[PDB]
């Protein structure tokens, strides 16, 4: 049961969730434009909303 | 304020800057000749790198209602006249190569440069909208300075679009800063408020559009979606310029903004900040694990640099070496993007594969590894030293989850730097004196490196010396 | 003074609004220079005498006439853009019509809570700009000219025909 | 004061009067004389690409606007500004004619090629 | 007797406006058209800061904004130029070849 070595997959279990993460990030650059400035308008919104809801 | 004489003296890469701009446009106008206006673009800038001895002798004072000169800005216009001689040496090999006009290129780099030093000498909103475009415009010029490649022509037009809309959104922040505060000065950005009334919201919104715009410009999450294009798209001496420059001043005119002014130490705008730097580092750390591709990866450095910049930037007001670890680690990534760019474009020129470099370029394969190495910040180099004062002042302040943020995002950076610094030495299937300048170049850098890597108290000593005024 | 600000404001919101959802290249810059127009005559209302006339002679009068330059000079007859229509389709447009409408109710919240003596009007002559502008913002004028000289040298790069 | 709102009474008089004059002008040529129609009338009198150079011209036509609007700034307030003032527009000006030069010698302001 | 909130109000609506349009367009002239009514209404909300204030400060920093925008609309044609140029279309989408 053992031989396949339970506690490296246990420990390499944050690499492929690295991996997956870095695979599902990659999609946001699309090479679009439009995106990146509705990407921009996005995080203007955000910024702003956590500024007023922290203040 | 008038200006005296002093206020002169104190002006000086300035004034010489604008001159070597002036008499290589002249000089172009004369008769187009490579050589001789690379020449004069490159002894102006060494010029002004002498002046700074002149200007550290004149003392730390203002000069205008909008600038103030001191040690952090002789430093930080030290690493924008270094980081502007060094792609101006490694653009002459690159522009060769080139069919059309290649001496526009260098009165680009000027004015970039001359936007860079105004940036880090900003004490004003005034000075620091006209550093940001000032080093942008001549950006659209050299990001598209191969309008015939395609991959040229359109890292020009994303990076034109996205940062008119940053110079927009900047513009319309401090319209409602100026609003609601009534000076433009940086030390009176809410000095009119008290008793714990400093959250004013016109005031957070104003810096808030503040952050969008500088955000974009230092390549923070959200805003960071253009870095990985327009790095790669745009030549590899306008990569260097665009990863070091453009960079280092506007996070230098960040520093100065965040320290003189009353509301930089406001808790929302703090814990917004922790949340930019902490997606900052690891997105851009994440998204560099599959990248084939350099110019790409070493964006998504980029953006995990100015991640761990900002979690420097984030304890400002509670501990007391933060700018000291910001200009260190500033100065260590100066020279690794300085000597890993370089290498790039010394491989692109001149202008018409990394894997088995050793076999037949050692030395720039040397230098590489040696940069991929400090960006890893691994120790006996520098990138290590400015990860240490990073961590020192995350713990200083009690920035834990920007400190795992830091050991997590250097662990995947340890990943990807490795795999392109032993992906060197596999197996795959000039001859002038500017190459060897270029080489030289990043040669120096790669020991410069590792020698602040293994002794870094010089460093310490010169960075410590630039003492803004209280 | 505030009629002929209320008016020349909603005129301007109405014309950008225009801009902003037409086809027709020409009768999209010919609203933008009637919104120019009108925030000329708001700044005309407030007092800003020389911003109103840098209004119409520089934004009205040289970017919008090199606008309908460059409309000229690429004949836009509409090819896959009237027949297309996609901005007035109505699931491209709104998401990012929501986004900025919460971005602007944020940016009304921080409006509505400053303080607002009022705006007395008392009109800026273009003598006290002047002074400061070459008083205590020359390094501004000389930079913006070295500025301008860079789009310049970047567009006269670009721009070229061979 | 009665003057100023009556200076601006005449000149809001002298605009809405000028505008609806030309627009009565329109009315009347519109709606007096007879139409006709004839087979060629709608197609365009013909007797019987664009170069970039348009746009250059254009272009720097709205620079030197700009720096013409700086010098506009200067200009109403030469008294007051002093020599110093004199100084930084010489060297305004230095540039400008500087770029101009540039601009002259590389043939971008030379239609002809 | 003009009140700020209704200038700052204003400005806001045509920066969004801007931002609209720079959005929900594939071409890129009508992207550059939104572009400067952003940098516009920034210039308007700069203006009115300075005239409640009392300032030439708006005024001056208005003048900056328009010289840059001046200078990014010429930058943003010449680019255009060379892409109706070399591509004969205007389609911002078309070019997103540098990908990932
Ligand atoms: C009538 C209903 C609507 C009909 C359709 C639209 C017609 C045009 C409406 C806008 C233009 C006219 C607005 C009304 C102005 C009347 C005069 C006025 O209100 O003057 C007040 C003020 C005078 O100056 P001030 O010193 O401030 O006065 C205080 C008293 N001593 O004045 C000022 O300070 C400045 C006055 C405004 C600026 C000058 C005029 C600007 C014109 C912009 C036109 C824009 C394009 C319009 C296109 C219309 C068709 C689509
Ligand atoms: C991905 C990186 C995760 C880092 C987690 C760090 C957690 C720190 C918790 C600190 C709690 C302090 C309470 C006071
Ligand atoms: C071919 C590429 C097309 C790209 C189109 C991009 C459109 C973006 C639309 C965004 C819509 C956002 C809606 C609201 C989201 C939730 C509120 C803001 C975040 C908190």
């Amino acid at each position: 049961l053992l031989k396949r070595d339970p506690l490296n997959s246990m420990m390499n279990i944050p690499a492929v969730l690295s991996r997956f993460a870095g695979k599902g990030l990659l999609l946001s650059e699309n090479g679009y434009l439009r995106w990146y400035v509705a990407s921009m308008s996005i995080g203007a919104v955000v910024v702003l909303a956590l500024l007023m809801v922290l203040r | 304020m008038t200006i005296t004489p002093q206020n002169l003296i104190a002006l000086l890469p300035l004034l010489i800057v604008g001159l070597t701009v002036v008499v290589v446009m002249l000089s172009i106008a004369w008769r187009r000749n490579h050589f001789l206006n690379a020449t004069l673009s490159v002894i102006g800038l060494n010029a002004a790198l002498v002046s700074l001895w002149f200007v550290g002798q004149a003392g730390a004072m203002d000069v205008t209602p909008l600038m103030r000169v001191d040690g952090f800005a002789m430093l930080y216009t030290g690493l924008v006249l270094l980081a502007s001689l060094a792609t101006c040496t490694f653009a002459y090999p690159w522009l060769e190569g080139y069919n059309d006009n290649k001496d526009e290129f260098y009165l680009l780099v000027l004015i970039a440069a001359l936007g860079g030093i105004l940036l880090a000498n900003a004490n004003h909103l005034a000075s620091l909208f006209l550093g940001i475009e000032l080093i942008s415009l001549p950006l659209f010029g050299l990001v598209g300075y191969a309008f015939r490649q395609k991959r040229s022509l359109e890292a020009s037009i994303k990076y034109t679009i996205l940062s008119a809309a940053a110079s927009s959104f900047l513009l319309f922040g401090m319209a409602l800063v100026y609003a609601q505060s009534g000076d433009l000065s940086f030390v009176a950005l809410g000095k009119n408020l008290g008793d714990g009334m400093l959250n004013e919201p016109l005031l957070l919104a104003g810096f808030g559009l503040m952050i969008v715009g500088l955000g974009f410009k230092l390549s923070l999450v959200p805003f960071h979606l253009w870095t990985p294009d327009v790095y790669q798209g745009a030549p590899a001496p306008v990569s260097t310029f665009l990863a070091t420059a453009s960079k280092i001043a506007i996070f230098g005119v960040v520093m100065r903004l965040f320290l003189y002014a009353p509301v930089g130490d406001s808790e929302a705008i703090r814990v917004v900040l922790a949340i930019i730097a902490f997606a900052s580092i690891i997105f851009g750390n994440l998204m560099a694990l599959s990248q084939t591709n350099i110019k790409r990866l070493l964006g998504y450095s980029s953006i995990s640099h100015l991640g761990y910049l900002l979690v420097a930037l984030i304890a400002l007001q509670t501990g007391e070496m933060s700018m000291e670890a910001v200009g260190v680690y500033l100065a260590g990534y100066l020279f690794s993007s300085l000597g890993a760019f370089g290498v790039v474009s010394l491989m692109s020129s001149p202008y018409r594969s990394y894997r088995g470099l050793f076999w037949h370029r050692p030395i720039l394969a040397a230098v590489m590894t040696v940069m991929m190495l400090s960006l890893a910040g691994i120790p006996m180099t520098l990138g290590f030293i400015g990860k240490f004062y990073v961590l020192a002042v995350g713990v200083q302040a009690h920035l834990w989850w920007l400190v795992g943020a830091v050991v997590v995002g250097s662990a995947i950076g340890l990943y990807y730097y490795l795999r392109v610094a032993v992906s060197l030495y596999l197996h795959a299937p000039p001859s002038n004196w500017q190459y060897s300048a270029g080489g030289i170049v990043v040669l120096i850098s790669a020991l410069l490196v590792l020698v602040l890597g293994v002794w870094p108290q010089p460093l310490i000593s010169i960075v410590r010396l630039a003492m803004p005024l209280m | 003074m505030e009629f002929a600000f209320y008016i020349c404001g909603l005129i301007a919101i109405l014309a950008t609004l225009r801009v902003i959802t037409h086809t027709n290249p020409v009768h999209a810059l010919l609203y933008l220079i009637i919104s120019l127009l009108a925030i000329s005559g708001v700044f005309f209302s407030l007092g800003a005498y020389f911003a109103g006339a840098l209004e119409i002679i520089v934004y009205a009068g040289a970017i919008m006439v090199l606008f309908v330059f460059v409309v000229m000079m690429l004949n836009l007859g509409g090819s896959e853009i009237e027949q297309e229509r996609q901005w007035l389709k109505p699931q491209v447009w709104i998401g990012p019509a929501i986004l900025s409408a919460i971005m602007l109710v944020v940016i009304v919240y921080a409006i509505l809570g400053v303080n607002d003596q009022g705006i007395d009007g008392t009109p800026i002559s273009a003598k006290a700009v002047g002074i400061t502008l070459f008083g205590p913002y020359v390094l501004a004028v000389e930079l913006a000219s070295m500025l301008l000289l860079a789009g310049l040298v970047v567009a006269f790069h670009v721009g070229r025909e061979e | 004061s009665t003057e100023v709102i009556a200076h601006h009474w005449a000149f809001a008089i002298f605009l809405i009067v000028a505008i609806g004059l030309c627009c009565l002008m329109l009315v009347g040529g519109w709606f007096l004389g007879g139409r006709a129609r004839a087979r060629s009338k709608n197609v365009p009198f013909e007797s019987g690409r664009l170069s970039a150079k348009f746009y250059l011209v254009a272009m720097f036509f709205v620079i030197f606007d700009v720096e013409a609007l700086y010098l506009f700034a200067w200009s109403t307030s030469i008294r007051e500004s002093g020599w110093v003032g004199f100084v930084e527009a010489a060297i305004f000006i230095f540039v400008l004619l500087a770029g101009l030069v540039y601009l002259v010698r590389i043939g971008a302001l030379d239609w002809t090629p | 007797m003009i009140p700020l909130q209704h200038g700052l109000i204003l400005a806001a609506i045509l920066f969004v406006l801007g931002l609209t349009g720079l959005v929900i367009r594939r071409n890129l002239l009508f992207m550059l058209i939104g572009l400067e009514i952003m940098i516009n209404a920034s210039a308007l909300a700069f203006v009115v800061a300075g005239s409640y204030w009392g300032q030439t400060d708006g005024q001056v920093m208005y003048i900056l904004a328009i010289s840059l925008a001046a200078a990014e609309a010429s930058i943003g044609l010449a680019l255009l130029l060379q892409l109706h140029r070399r591509r004969q279309n205007l389609n911002i989408d078309s070019v997103s070849e540098m990908r990932g």
